[PDB]
């Protein structure tokens, strides 16, 4: 058994962790009370890998829940799917970040980090094969962007040979109105760039203009932003929990995705995006290739892609996938590097998700997601020039110093996305 | 004659005995150099790792000197 | 004696290994169970199917066989399948994390847990053996276990039974069934660092699988199964002289000394015919003269490259079935006048020939067609090089750049590793020019 560990930090993090949940637990045949009552043996056969299992034949994530407030999680505990957590996998804390990285990072974070790791300890201690983690958090916040980063390094430290995975939820201005996110998020870009080995970009901005633009929300709420996250990461992680040849564990996705260490920032893509109140193998894969089913704020044509990972769920021809993928190669070959032959990996899963006959996802490591960090670094250099609520940061113990070593690191990692987008054969 | 038929089966064993005992001594360079590199990069990813907690430390310093002002 | 030792590595090692032995046990009456109701001789014996199965005191006949994989998911469907009885439990080997398609973690970090078990289990079947003759090894390039693992594997047999043979079926990665990006950097780290300790290795192209199950099958997208099922064919084709006797039987041994001029070019191209439905096959017997036609087809070789455009240093013919000299004769007198067959200035242009009398057999629920004959071709040709230049070339491609190169530092390579062997690669595809030149 290759299990994986679960952990969610912050609201946000909790929020889209119980729709994960909720979600994958559905096509698992697992109810609210843990027991099992599907109809497929596939559902099964991996289930390990997500789950321990119980007395009675119950079934429990291998989740782990933080916060730095009781808030997001009293009411994760009052969901659909509360129940079926671990009570003593609950770690919360009373003061709260407050939005600010330094109180998740440096100081209310650091007087909680060591309780969480007593329970990354004891969920790691039971495992067969320990595959790695994959944490959910936003970088815009206070507890999931800066406990959460604080969270991923020690954890690294104790488990330097494992995966480490990341669901990011990037902040933009059209979903919250908190100013300092920008700061948030390029402090935790600078974690992230050197102590995760593959991380998911779930860009806000991307979410509201699919819900407005495409679903035709006039008012996004967070629930709408959280069904397309919940059904992205369902699709991204279907090769984890399904029998399947391609990227069935964390570390062969990440030897096929990530060709130099750094640039492990990944651009997801689902299809299809239709509205309540409104599909052929051909149009299913143009759309998983459209810039308007990506789930990060990038025009993949402004860039290259490095590596793809597609997954096809549902009952359909593997002929014509097979045919479909190679047409939208060769119709596409300017925007694919050629220095890194085949690297376009597909996989077909038999299980459509929940609603859905037939249904793609798209994992894509672009050069096209600098345009992601050229704007938060935008908002950032905005706010940093005129050194606005710095006092809230230093007062924490940081200083300006820190704040332009990651302003830096992040501006390199455009400039090294760019290098290898400007990279030749010959 | 017999001794030219001794000199060749001797020479049979010889390379073969050579041919065994160079794979063996590259194969235990080979474990032991990529041993030293593996733990290298580990210890050099720990390494980092802890100037981060050394500067957390410093961090909180900071805060309790300007607290203390 | 004669016993041959078959090691199976790695997902594709071992899945051929389990299309093999299931053809084994059909093609010699060997019961799911191991029992043979036509072997008097209980417990033992020197029949000629005994360089491949030991036999118990309670009748049982056991594959000389070890599959191992460092993840337990392939080989625990071999636990539970139908031939789970065949095998002693001590004869599959699991680990519990893959090599995660990473040459350096099959080689080293992952691989040197488990070597130590390996060796150990095959030594109590060589112990076993009167005679041991050598080792078929079954590995695909692409995996990081069947990479990593089988060389590390093939670089301690030499050094516990020294120049004992030891032969390789090596899966030849094909993008339509491909499972790693970096699978052309484990095929050349593989291939180089096993060349000196192979003494012949048949390549098996997955593509040139992949478009025959296509074409000659109307499988419209093959899996695994019809592709094992087929190369399963070839490997029953290339043993079949170990596993049966008979008058006009040649032994491998012998084609070998035929197919190997220079210990490094040691890479023979099979081609095997006929394949062909049951639809097809109805009414339609295909004669000698016709299998023997269809052996020059490049459509119908076990990898991809034009002989036509290459040099010839062996042309063996092994056939199975209802097949005699004066056939076979005509059949080649034919395709002397008649197709590209230019051999090398210092070898005989002769063609060797073997006959096993024994039919081909099928197994049920199969895509291929039973006929009366059947016939794999040996040729040692300089076109196989074209298979290494098009793993090279994709090699190079992504090296310039140093992509992925990382994975292989953090286990503990070397970038010296990755220039030494695409060096001796590239010293490879010279040598392959030099045999074709002609003599001074
Ligand atoms: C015209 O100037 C403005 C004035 C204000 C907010 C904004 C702007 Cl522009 N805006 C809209 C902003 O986006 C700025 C951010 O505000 C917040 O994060 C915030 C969070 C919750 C609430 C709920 C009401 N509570 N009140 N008052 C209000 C603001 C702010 C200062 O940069 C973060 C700090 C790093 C963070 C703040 C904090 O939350 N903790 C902490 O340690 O540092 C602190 O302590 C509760 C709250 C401070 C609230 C203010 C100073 C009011
Ligand atoms: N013909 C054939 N090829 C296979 C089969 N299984 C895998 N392959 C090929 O083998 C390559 C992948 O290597 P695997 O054998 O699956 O990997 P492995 O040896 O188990 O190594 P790791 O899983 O990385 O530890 C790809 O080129 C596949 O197309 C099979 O059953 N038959
Ligand atoms: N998509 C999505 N984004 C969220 C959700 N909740 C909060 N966010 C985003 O997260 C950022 C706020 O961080 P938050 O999680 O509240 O901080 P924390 O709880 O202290 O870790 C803002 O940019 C929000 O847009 C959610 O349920 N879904
Ligand atoms: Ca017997
Ligand atoms: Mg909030
Ligand atoms: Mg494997």
């Amino acid at each position: 058994m290759r299990e994986i560990v679960h952990i969610q930090a912050g609201q946000c993090g909790n929020q889209i962790g119980a729709k994960f949940w909720e979600v994958i637990s559905d096509e698992h045949g697992i109810d609210p009370t843990g027991s099992y009552h599907g109809d497929s043996d596939l559902q099964l056969e991996r289930i390990n890998v997500y789950y321990n299992e119980a007395t009675g034949n119950k079934y429990v994530p291998r989740a782990i829940l933080v916060d730095l407030e009781p808030g997001t999680m009293d009411s994760v505990r009052s969901g659909p799917f509360g129940q079926i957590f671990r009570p003593d996998n609950f770690v919360f804390g009373q003061s709260g970040a407050g939005n600010n990285w330094a109180k998740g990072h440096y100081t209310e974070g650091a007087e909680l980090v060591d309780s969480v790791l007593d329970v990354v300890r004891k969920e790691s201690e039971s495992c067969d094969c320990l595959q790695g983690f994959q944490l959910t958090h936003s970088l815009g916040g206070g507890t999931g962007s800066g406990m959460g980063t604080l969270l991923i390094s020690k954890i690294r430290e104790e488990y330097p040979d494992r995966i480490m995975n990341t669901f990011s939820v990037m902040p933009s201005p059209k979903v919250s109105d908190t100013v300092v996110e920008p700061y948030n998020a390029t402090l935790s870009v600078h974690q992230l760039v050197e102590n995760t080995d593959e991380t998911y970009c779930i860009d806000n901005e991307a979410l509201y203009d699919i819900c407005f633009r495409t679903l035709k929300l006039t008012t996004p709420t967070y629930g709408d932003l959280n069904h397309l996250v919940s059904a992205t990461m369902s699709g991204v992680t279907t090769c984890l929990r399904f029998p399947g040849q391609l990227n069935a564990d964390l570390r062969k996705l990440a030897v096929n995705m990530v060709p130099f260490p750094r640039l492990h920032f990944f651009m997801p893509g689902f299809a299809p995006l239709t509205s309540r109140g409104s599909l052929t193998v051909p149009e299913l894969t143009q759309q998983m290739f459209d810039s308007k089913n990506m789930m990060a704020a990038c025009d993949p044509r402004h860039g290259r892609y490095l590596t793809v990972a597609a997954i096809f769920r549902g009952r359909m021809s593997m002929k014509e996938v097979d045919e479909q993928m190679l047409n939208v190669q060769n119709k596409n070959s300017s925007y694919f590097v050629e220095w890194i032959p085949n690297n376009v990996k597909t996989a077909v899963c038999d299980i459509p998700p929940r609603g859905l006959k037939m249904s793609a996802t798209f994992i894509g490591n672009s050069t096209a997601i600098q345009e992601l960090f050229k704007r938060i670094s935008e908002q950032f250099t905005a706010m940093f020039r005129r050194k606005a609520f710095l006092h809230w940061y230093t007062g924490e113990g940081m200083d300006e110093m820190e704040f332009t070593e990651a302003e830096s690191n992040m501006n390199d990692l455009v400039s090294e996305y760019q290098q290898y987008q400007d990279a030749t054969a010959d | 004659k017999r001794e030219h038929e001794r000199e060749v089966i001797q020479k049979a064993i010889e390379e073969n005995n050579n041919f065994i005992k160079m794979a063996k001594e590259k194969l235990a360079q080979k474990m032991e150099s990529n041993k030293e590199n593996r733990e290298a990069h580990l210890a050099a990813m720990l390494e980092r790792l802890q100037e981060k907690d050394k500067h957390a430390e410093e961090v909180r310093k900071n805060k309790e000197l300007k607290e203390e002002a | 004696m004669r016993e041959c030792i078959s090691i199976h590595v790695g997902q594709a090692g071992v899945q051929i290994g389990n299309a093999c032995w299931e053809l084994y046990c059909l093609e010699h009456g060997i019961q799911p169970d191991g029992q043979m109701p036509s072997d008097k001789t209980i417990g033992g014996g020197d029949d000629s199917f005994n360089t491949f199965f030991s036999e118990t005191g309670a009748g049982k006949h056991v594959p000389r066989a070890v599959f191992v994989d460092l993840e337990p998911t392939v080989i625990d469907e071999v636990r539970t399948g139908t031939y789970r009885q065949l095998f002693h439990p001590e004869q599959l080997i699991t680990g519990k994390e893959d090599a995660a398609n990473n040459y350096a973690r099959g080689h080293y970090t992952i691989g040197k847990e488990i070597i130590d078990l390996v060796l150990d289990r095959i030594r109590k079947l060589a112990d076993q053996c009167t005679g041991l003759q050598g080792f078929l090894v079954f590995h695909s390039f692409g995996g990081g276990t069947g990479s990593g693992f089988t060389s590390l594997l093939m670089e301690r047999l030499s050094v516990d039974y020294g120049k004992k043979s030891k032969l390789e079926f090596s899966i030849y990665p094909a993008p339509q069934v491909s499972t790693a990006v970096v699978e052309p950097y484990n095929s050349i780290l593989t291939t180089h660092t096993t060349l000196e300790h192979s003494d012949c290795a048949f390549m098996v192209d997955n593509e040139a699988i992949y478009d025959i199950c296509r074409r000659n099958l109307d499988i419209e997208r093959p899996t695994y199964t019809n592709l094992n099922r087929l190369i399963s064919q070839i490997v029953s084709s290339i043993t079949a002289s170990l596993r049966f006797d008979g008058a006009l039987n040649v032994d491998l041994t012998e084609f070998q000394t035929n197919l190997v001029p220079y210990p490094r070019i040691h890479f023979p191209l099979a081609t095997y015919a006929p394949v062909i439905s049951a639809e097809k096959a109805y009414h339609e017997q295909l004669s000698v003269a016709e299998i023997t036609n269809a052996c020059f087809e490049p459509a119908n070789q076990m990898v991809k490259c034009d002989p036509r455009h290459g040099k010839y240093m062996a042309c063996c013919l092994l056939y199975r079935g209802d097949v005699v000299p004066k056939d076979v004769n005509a059949a080649i007198a034919t395709i002397k006048t008649k197709r590209s067959i230019q051999f090398v200035d210092w070898c005989p242009t002769g063609f060797k020939v073997g006959i096993n009398y024994q039919p081909p057999t099928v197994v049920p629920g199969g895509d291929l067609a039973k006929v009366q004959r059947a016939v794999c071709m040996l040729s040692n040709t300089t076109a196989i090089a074209e298979a290494w230049a098009r793993l090279d070339h994709k090699f190079d491609l992504m090296y310039a750049k140093r992509a992925f190169v990382h994975w292989y530092v953090g286990e503990g390579m070397e970038e010296g590793e990755f220039s030494e062997a695409r060096e001796d690669m590239a010293a490879l595809e010279k040598d392959y020019e030099e045999v074709g030149v002609d003599s001074v």
